[PDB]
DNA sequence: CCGGGCCGAGCCGTGCTTT
DNA sequence: TGCACGGCTCGGCCCGG
């Protein structure tokens, strides 16, 4: 029995929709600190981790800790039924039913049955990342959109005071370059020259849903996976892990 | 009832000392020596349908380009006109065209051929009185040929001559060897079948170790150096419906283990080259780079065993050997009336004359979608080996020997129903210096 | 198994067809587009038609007590499907985690 | 507020152990 | 003779610029 209040149901819907693109079912862990989630897609190529401490929530009330599982499609639809200025309320009783209510111009409550999902706890230890680049969401979104025009793979090339993402097809080529002096790049910290490539399908699936003005930091190495980060209202965070190519 | 030739041990006969001969060989071709490059898709989200079509089209283009170069080698061919620009030719010029044979039909006046090239298609006619009409009769589609004739604006290319890639009539003899050396050809062992005659194989293995009768046999065995196997070394798993009742060894792993144990008795002064076939654990369609390592490991673990591909070219003391299984013979026999499985040499000669190991597409042979053709016979060899028909044969065509090594499997129910008479336990013996079959063994008594 | 094997065999001897007309060619045109037509060339046995029942077959082999003959047949069929398309669809994407409860690899390792 | 993108529907096709 | 895949076309929604 908990009472969770969230202002701006649209942002919550966007976050859950972004999370649900890769996966189908997940279990939400709720404790006295916040809500955390983690899962891996059926293709074993992407791992998504999400947390939401109590600081962001307008009102939080939880006793103990429990894991709540539910289908992503139905939850996504119910959240999409929300508006821009409403306040989302997640509440539940002893009965194992998830009751979602949106309180704006009028109060509407939906019932979403629960589901049990096996939990496979896996943590990938932090690896030696030879580059850390912080860029806006718009630049990466547009770069991915262009790269998808010529080929189905994308390439990153980090260098001292230099970052550039490329893409090559059978005949055509695409290249995007930026520097620290530019306004699209904030900070770059490279230890040595780096080169890697990632599929355009997964990059497009995960990038879609980032505001034009946002902060995104990418950690990648030489022929090793990539990590993407960005904060949710300055307290929570979202973690993406993508396996490399070749 | 599941023995796997575990305790079959044959020891060298301590009465003959093998002649100290410097072994000299090199593998001049392997399928896993060329790095084929997949065809990049020309859009950012290309789906699987178009890539396969692109790969097949590229395969056939490469076949055409590779075979054309061979045709433009005999000086008698000249003035090749592109089919796409064939229209810009007067009615009093003589030109030649080269392209794939789309199809063929016979009429009283002659033959009607449809020829395609990288730029267009054209119809051709061959007068019945032409001296090359008989040769052009036994040509089956997808072969690359050249035609010389007069072009008419009426829409048909009337022709008088026809050319196959063929083999040159004259070649330079190689220098001789210091001493004689012999090689033994084997094929189609089919270990793991109820009809695999093992006693004959054991007698052959004993013969290889020096247990002979006459003096010439003893002298030869002291010189035998190389042994070559040409596929179908095991009976396979699930090849045809209802095969489980025909298998003494119904386990692919155990079939390979039994085969490996059997061949351990080959003398260590002899080297063995092994290639796959259509019943082994190897690629579904030709060309087959090699066996599947994780299934065929026991024979990889042999000390004097070299695993070759299908097809592969081997060089022994400067003589080029071409080794292939022989799945292409069936298409020739089906498409050329009058040829039978009981004289396989003539179909192999035909395949040599076409300079291709399996021309037809969509028939009795599977062809993998590779972006380059590896079945063409680029360089003319001094010996060609084949199998797959379980019948022995040997012929000579313009200085290159063609040998079909028989099987070690007795006639099965299918071969009774289809009326195929196998000739098991025949083992050709070839001289390396001349690359000719000098003697044929026969251990069929116990088979 | 009959469907898997029949579709795998029928793939290597198929007959390409034009998507605008319904004329069928023994082998694809070298140019790449249907001559005497303004349409592309399509397959009649797609890649996904061969391997539509492979997941259920692997489940049946790995969950129940079947004779070794059938298990080896399925384990060779998977390899044969993978090996045919080695030069056209190379395995270019790496994976974060492995061992998806595979039975073929376990059998081979044993 | 006008326009692309994306997503069903609905027609035409194939293919279903084989020495 | 029911099922499973894969090329179009072809409107009804949507959402953002
Ligand atoms: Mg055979
Ligand atoms: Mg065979
Ligand atoms: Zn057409």
């Amino acid at each position: 029995p908990f009472e969770i209040v969230f202002e701006g149901a649209k942002e919550f819907a966007q976050l859950i929709e972004t999370a649900s693109r890769l996966i189908d079912e997940a279990a939400f862990k709720v404790t006295e600190e916040g809500i955390s989630m983690r899962a891996m897609d059926p293709s074993r190529v992407v791992l998504i981790d999400l947390n939401l401490p109590a600081s962001i929530f307008s009102k939080y009330e939880v006793d103990g800790e429990e894991t709540i599982g539910v289908n992503m499609d139905h939850l996504k639809k119910v959240l999409k039924r929300g508006k821009a200025k409403e306040t989302l309320i997640l509440r539940k009783g002893e009965e194992n039913f998830l009751e979602i209510s949106l309180q704006g111009t009028a109060t509407r409550t939906f019932k979403l049955p629960l589901i049990d999902v096996e939990e496979i706890e896996v943590d990938l230890p932090e690896l030696p990342f030879t580059a850390k680049v912080v860029i806006l969401g718009d630049v990466i979104k547009e770069a991915v959109k262009d790269a998808s025009l010529v080929s189905d793979s994308m390439k990153f090339i980090a260098k001292e005071n230099e970052f550039t993402m490329r893409a090559e097809g059978e005949t055509q080529e695409v290249e995007v370059k930026l520097t620290l002096e530019d306004e699209g790049l904030l900070d770059i910290e490279v230890q040595e020259e780096t080169k890697s490539a990632y599929g355009i399908s997964y990059l497009s699936d995960m990038v879609k849903g980032l505001g034009k003005a946002d902060e995104v930091t990418i950690k990648f190495g030489n022929e090793m996976p990539m990590q993407m980060e960005y904060y949710i209202r300055d307290e929570g965070r979202l973690i993406f892990l993508l396996a490399p190519r070749v | 009832e599941y023995s796997k030739y575990e305790d079959v041990v044959i020891e060298w006969n301590p009465s003959v000392t093998p002649v100290q001969i410097e072994k000299n060989y090199e593998v001049k071709f392997d399928v896993r020596q060329v790095k084929l490059r997949p065809p990049k898709v020309k859009n950012g989200s290309g789906k699987e349908g178009e890539i396969i079509v692109e790969a097949y089209a590229s395969l056939f283009k490469s076949r055409l380009s590779k075979l054309k170069r061979i045709l433009r080698e005999n000086p008698e061919i000249s003035n090749v006109v592109d089919i796409g620009k064939l229209n810009y030719v007067s009615g009093d010029e003589e030109v030649t065209i080269i392209g794939l044979v789309n199809s063929k039909r016979e009429t009283n006046r002659g033959l009607i051929f449809e020829v395609e090239d990288k730029t267009g298609i054209v119809k051709v006619f061959l007068p019945k009185d032409s001296e090359d009409y008989r040769e052009a009769f036994k040509v089956l589609p997808d072969a690359v040929v050249a035609f010389k004739g007069f072009y008419s604006k009426k829409g048909i290319f009337f022709a008088n001559k026809f050319y196959l890639p063929d083999v040159p009539l004259y070649r330079k003899q190689k220098p001789p060897l210091e001493e004689k050396v012999y090689a033994i050809l084997i094929s189609d062992i089919h270990v793991g079948s109820r009809e695999f005659c093992e006693k004959a194989f054991l007698k052959f293995l004993e013969w290889l170790n020096g247990h002979v009768e006459s003096k010439e046999e003893e002298e030869i065995v002291s010189r035998v150096k190389y042994l070559i196997i040409a596929g179908d070394v095991v009976d396979g798993i699930g090849i045809y419906p209802g095969q489980y009742s025909d298998l003494v060894i119904p386990d692919i792993f155990d079939q390979y283990e039994a085969l490996a144990n059997l061949l351990a008795n080959v003398p260590e002064h002899i080297t063995m080259f092994i290639g796959p076939g259509n019943a082994d654990a190897a690629r579904p369609a030709i060309p087959q780079p090699e066996f599947y390592k994780e299934y065929a490991k026991p024979i990889y673990k042999l000390k004097n065993a070299i695993i070759i591909s299908n097809p592969a070219v081997i060089r022994l003391h400067g003589r080029d050997f071409l080794i292939a299984h022989g799945r292409g013979i069936e298409d020739v026999v089906s498409f050329v009336p009058g040829l039978t499985h009981h004289k396989p040499g003539l179909p192999m000669v035909e395949l040599l004359k076409m300079r291709h190991l399996a021309p037809t597409f969509g028939g009795k042979v599977p062809i993998a979608p590779d972006p380059e053709d590896l079945l063409v016979i680029e360089e003319v060899p001094d010996l060609v080996q084949m199998g797959h028909v379980h019948v022995y044969d040997a012929v000579v065509y313009r200085g290159v020997q063609l040998v079909n090594s028989a099987t070690w499997q007795a006639q099965t129910e299918f071969q009774k129903m289809v009326n195929i008479v196998p000739t098991p336990a025949k083992v050709p013996v070839v001289d390396v210096e001349s690359a000719r079959v000098v003697k044929v063994l026969d251990f069929s008594g116990w088979c | 198994i009959p469907d898997l094997r029949g579709n795998l065999r029928s793939f290597t001897r198929q007959e390409f067809r034009c998507v605008k007309c319904n004329t069928k060619f023994r082998r694809p045109p070298l140019n790449g587009k249907c001559p005497v037509c303004g349409g592309k060339i399509v397959l009649t046995v797609s890649k996904g038609a061969i391997e539509k029942y492979l997941g259920t077959a692997k489940m049946l082999v790995t969950e129940y007590n079947v004779k070794n003959y059938t298990r080896q047949r399925i384990c060779l069929t998977e390899r044969d499907i993978d090996s045919l398309f080695e030069n056209v669809f190379p395995e270019t994407q790496l994976t974060l985690i492995v061992n998806p409860n595979d039975i073929c690899q376990r059998l081979v390792m044993a």
